[PDB]
């Protein structure tokens, strides 16, 4: 499974706080990336591995 | 010939429906609408760039 | 001649309108405005001073 999000709010919450984010919201969700290649993420400067 | 190209299949769902006892696992996400009649429509994924 | 300059062109939008599923990624910033009828009309930037 790759990085998905059913809203941008959950992907902002994932970009901000990596460890304590919300993987499931009320009417949305977000699936983290468990790929064998660690694709480093960047939305501005909020660096998430 | 040692510069081989792996192929990894990636998947993600789009527009599921959550179970009816809806919940949140983190605060500070306030979407200004009805949270019970909330429905996914999209899949905001991340590109290579 | 080894003290050359660069031209890093910058940009920033002014006065965009957010979609009607409005949201927040952080609490503890409470404005005394109508949050659904909110509308940017300025754009505060930083200087180099």
């Amino acid at each position: 499974p790759a990085l998905s999000a059913s809203s941008r709010a959950l992907i902002d919450e994932f970009m901000s706080v990596k460890q304590t984010h919300a993987p499931i919201h009320y009417g949305h969700y977000i699936i983290e990336e468990v790929a064998p290649v660690r694709r480093i993420l960047k939305f501005g400067n909020k660096v998430v591995f | 010939p040692l510069n081989r190209r792996m192929q990894y299949s990636y998947y993600f769902p789009v527009g599921l429906f959550m179970p009816n006892p809806k919940y949140t696992t983190s605060a500070a996400i306030k979407m200004l609408d009805n949270p019970t009649q909330q429905l996914p429509v999209e899949a905001w994924i991340v590109n290579k760039n």
